């Protein structure tokens, strides 16, 4: 049996919003703001208080194709239909982060982010840890528990953190002042998978921990996140264009950004 | 599959002066140089003659082969035999657009098969309606010095023969001109599809 | 409130309407399956 | 079923599985293109549509659909079983139970879906590039899935027309052997050298007319065959010959003509194959074909028809050939009454019991 | 059905499709053509007629239209199915039921058309240029289609005299 390198799997896929469409696109549609109700006064004209006015966004369903030439120990078409699989579940998730406009689904992170307190729709809310490096050098996790605690008690009932992997390695190196591990305690603990009571996704598109850098974000991707896809992929089984190579065709289309600018916040590494 | 040459040899590369020597003309004459413009006309028709018959270059003058479909899916057997560094595979278009590719190609060496065996399992594709010309260089050495002797001598042995009859009139030996050449002839029993 | 509705289309594709008379109608076809046709055909009668 | 979680990631959940590419073109190649091919398959799905079966279910096998009758359907549901190791029957239910329509799907656009656990939760009928995506995640599980026994694919059968796939292009080339030879071959009933004082001389074109109306009139035809045909000088006449005449690979077809035949498992008595006299005189060959390759056959579909089709209804039902008034098995029904028959010492309703009469 | 409805629209709905190039010349060359595909069909087609039958409806059957007896209509019935794999029954009802006509329509010069769901809309007869388009959008149905099996084709027999072409 042919045997492959053994890349990450989880994806953002099972936290966001996986949506069976048909069409060219999938348009979310949500209002920006509030009703604006007020108390009425007894002798006042009371007319017209105000209307939430609507946006709609819309998922563009970009596609994904990857092909390549086939060129009987161990079959070819399983395998490469286990590999093909594998990468368009991986090429997919680069895309639901940190994807740009073009041809992909722009991932939560390309959407123009503003500073919390000063938080409007049209952006992503993040909290600064204070030294541009790392972590606080005094009180470490503080970043961590104030990025809990500044999103929302309605979307924190299923909410969960995304980071990769050397993020939360720099997690678990939190330590008190006699080192004894924040998080799991001792050496014998393992991954607890339970941060601040809530799930950690370690996908590997996060960035690293660098000087302005988003490495870890949070949040009810089901509301915030909305995955727009065709469960189907495409197998075109070549028998043509070229003799010496099968050259497969396959594909699968997906699309994706944020529906809710609310649930998702992040940790800027600077000040 | 054309295959031209770019450039031909220099002529000064051929050993004119060497040949003279083999010919036995003379030694001190204050004239000495009445055959030049005659002898490199045989020792050009006595070369080719041989870079027919055993499919070699012998001064790695630069080729180009123009092709436009693969003989076989990947392999692509070059017909001038001596090859070293195959410098462009430019692929044209139907018209016009020349675009070279490094397209993960190799080249493995050889006097006998001097192939272009593909990497990715399959060369790169051809425009439908285009050629694809490669341009390599192809040969023993750059002077006369660096070709195998005895393929030098057959050019003596066969260049002299012309310059000692003009025309087709019949004239055995152990190592002839035939003898020598039989070891750098292609050696080939296919005659099959693939 | 303009993004919330969205309009109906047809049911159909549907085309510009162009004639059907062709002079097939009135020829002679031949349900015939090779490269060409040759037809037989006498200029002249013969002398009587 | 504990060991079929660890298969079914190897292959890919949720994505589809294909197996064999090329099983369209042994169809093209190896059942509309000789007539063994064409013949076995035929003459098996002919024959299993015939046995009559044994139970309200089969009142919808009866009629299952539009322009599909009874013999029809397992005429299309065992011509894909031998043609492509598969049979597929879609059940479409406007009412709960006993759904009213039978469809054979073909094998040829149906692939299958692993799923979580190993056994299937998808079938794909992909046309063109259209999908349709079947779900097994149910109780009644609309496709019944009647698999020929392969030991090495989890997923599909193996069909006999795989196993003899060498043999029908022994036995399609060889056919299209002596088909192209006597399409391309020129054979001269002679030639007429003409040398001349040279080693070589044409002749003039006043000569050459001369020597077709002596040769059109004088000697070719069968009213002309042996005039004694006078040569002159320079004139020869080599008479050629044709020296394979008969027999362009006849043997080699004539075995590859009865290889196919071994696959499918008709005997060459029944197909009409040439060859040397194994079985007697057809009451052994056509009871050693509703033997060996007919009613093992057909009691496997019915068994799948039996376990399928009771998944729609509350009670389950046996449904079985019936291996009585099945006119080929006489031979084994004179054999087996002639014995209890000839047996005088057990009573009368001791041998009705036997021989399957309700006794009296 | 389900499946039907799909492979219909990758074909083409409401077009006539044709099937096999060839059956126009495998009859001259392998029913006219040569002695032993001629007696083949003869001893079958007529074999098939010399078989009486278990029903009325088969007063229609013993005489279907002038100069066409019972005998003569399964030879030609079944000399289409070996030819060509298909068999077509043109009906005519002047009365609602048991239509007092029938008629072996040839082969060569008819087509089908998928439809909408798979299942057949349309039968062409198609000689020379001219068309009639027969209706299956209704109860009776006009024409019974017989097929010989075929497991690639959808709409179509396999005629043995392809098989041993």
């Amino acid at each position: 049996t042919i045997r492959g390198v053994l890349r990450s799997t989880a994806s953002l896929r099972q936290i966001a919003s996986v949506v069976n469409v048909e069409a060219t696109s999938f348009d979310v549609l949500v209002d920006k703001t509030d009703m604006g109700s007020g108390w009425a006064s007894e002798t006042a004209a009371l007319s017209e208080t105000a209307t939430p006015q609507i946006d709609r966004i819309t998922i563009p369903l970009h596609e994904l194709a990857a092909m390549p030439k086939a060129s009987s120990a161990f079959d070819i078409e399983t395998w490469l239909a286990n590999r093909i699989a594998d990468k368009f579940a991986r090429a997919e998730a680069a895309a639901f982060i940190s994807g740009d406009g073009v041809d992909k689904p722009t991932g939560f992170l390309t959407k123009t982010k503003v500073a919390n307190g000063a938080w409007a729709w049209g952006s992503l809310g993040y909290v600064a840890t204070g030294a541009a490096g790392d972590f606080a050098a005094v009180n470490a996790s503080d970043a961590v528990v104030d990025l809990v605690y500044a999103l929302g008690a309605e979307y924190r009932a299923n909410a969960s953190f995304v980071m990769n992997s050397k993020t939360a390695g720099a997690v678990r190196k939190m330590k008190d002042a006699d080192g004894r591990f924040l998080w799991a305690d001792s050496l014998a603990a393992g991954e607890p998978a339970r941060l601040m009571g809530y799930p950690v996704l370690i996908a590997e598109d996060m960035p690293d921990i660098a000087a302005n850098a988003y490495a870890i974000a949070f949040g009810d991707f089901g509301n915030g996140y909305t995955i727009a896809e065709r469960p189907d992929l495409r197998v075109l089984r070549d028998p043509f264009s070229a003799k010496p190579h099968v050259l497969f065709y396959a594909s699968k289309r997906v699309g994706g950004d944020v529906s809710d600018f609310a649930a998702i916040k992040l940790l800027k590494f600077a000040a | 599959m054309m295959l031209n040459e770019v450039t031909a040899v220099p002529g000064t590369a051929l050993p004119v002066a060497e040949f003279r020597d083999h010919l036995r003309l003379g030694t001190g004459f204050a004239d000495l140089g009445a055959e030049d413009a005659a002898l490199l006309s045989y020792l050009r028709a006595a070369i080719a003659a041989i870079e027919g018959r055993t499919a070699k270059a012998l001064i790695s003058r630069g080729f180009r082969l123009a092709l436009t479909a693969w003989r076989w899916g990947d392999m692509q057997t070059l017909p001038i035999a001596p090859v070293a560094t195959v410098t462009a595979l430019r692929l044209v278009d139907a018209a016009g657009v020349e675009t070279p590719v490094a397209a993960g190609w190799r080249l493995v060496p050889d006097m006998a098969r001097p192939r272009i065996e593909a990497l990715g399992a399959m060369l790169p594709m051809i425009p439908t309606g285009g050629r694809v010309e490669i341009d390599f260089t192809a040969g023993f050495g750059a002077s006369w010095s660096a070709l195998p002797v005895d393929l030098a001598q057959a050019v003596f042995l066969l260049a002299a023969q012309y310059y000692e009859l003009r025309h087709d009139g019949a004239a055995a030996m152990p190592f002839g001109v035939m003898a020598l050449i039989e070891r750098w002839r292609t050696v080939r029993v296919l005659g099959g599809r693939p | 409130g303009g993004y919330l509705v969205d309009p109906q289309t047809s049911e159909t594709i549907r085309g510009v309407l162009r004639s059907t008379a062709s002079l097939r109608q009135i020829a002679s076809v031949v349900n015939v399956e090779a490269t060409s046709f040759d037809v037989l055909v006498d200029k002249t009668d013969m002398g009587s | 079923s504990v060991t079929g979680r660890i298969v079914a990631m190897a292959s890919g959940a949720g994505r589809p599985v294909w197996g064999p590419r090329d099983t369209v073109s042994l169809m093209r190649t190896g059942f509309a293109g000789n007539p063994v091919g064409f013949r076995s398959v035929k003459l098996i799905a002919e024959a299993t549509a015939a046995v009559p079966l044994i139970c309200p279910v089969l009142d919808l096998l009866r009629r299952p659909n539009a322009g599909q009758g009874r013999a029809e359907l397992f005429e299309a549901l065992i011509g894909q079983i031998l043609l492509s190791g598969n049979g597929y029957l879609e059940a479409v239910c406007p009412e709960p139970g006993v759904p009213r329509e039978l469809h054979v799907l073909r094998s040829d656009r149906m692939a299958v879906v692993p799923g979580a656990d190993g056994w299937p939760v998808g079938y794909d009928y992909t046309v063109g590039g259209r999908k349709h995506r079947f779900d097994m995640t149910g109780h009644p599980d609309p496709i019944c899935h009647i698999k020929s026994f392969h030991p090495t694919d989890d997923h599909y059968g193996l069909s006999p027309m795989q196993a003899a796939a060498v043999a029908l292009d022994v036995h399609n080339a060889a056919s299209a052997w002596s088909k192209a030879l006597l399409d391309n071959a020129a054979r001269p009933s002679g030639a007429i050298i003409y040398k001349g004082a040279d080693g070589q001389g044409v002749l003039a074109p006043e000569q050459y007319e001369r020597l077709i109306f002596e040769m059109e009139t004088h000697h070719q035809g069968a009213r002309n065959a042996g005039r004694p045909m006078l040569l002159e000088g320079g004139l020869d006449w080599k008479p050629m010959g044709f020296s394979p005449s008969d027999m362009e690979f006849h043997e080699t077809k004539a075995a590859a003509a009865r290889e196919i035949a071994l696959a499918f498992g008709v005997p060459p008595m029944l197909i009409g194959i040439p060859g040397d006299a194994t079985y007697a005189n057809y009451a052994e060959a056509n009871r050693a074909f509703y033997r060996l390759t007919v009613l093992p056959l057909l009691t496997r579909v019915s068994a799948a028809l039996a376990w399928w089709l009771s998944g729609y209804l509350g009670a389950q039902i046996e449904l079985k050939p019936d291996l009585d008034q099945v006119p080929a098995l006489a031979v084994e029904r004179d054999q087996l009454w002639a014995r209890i028959g000839a047996a005088g010492f057990l009573s009368n309703s001791e041998k009705r019991v036997l021989l399957g009469l309700p006794p009296t």
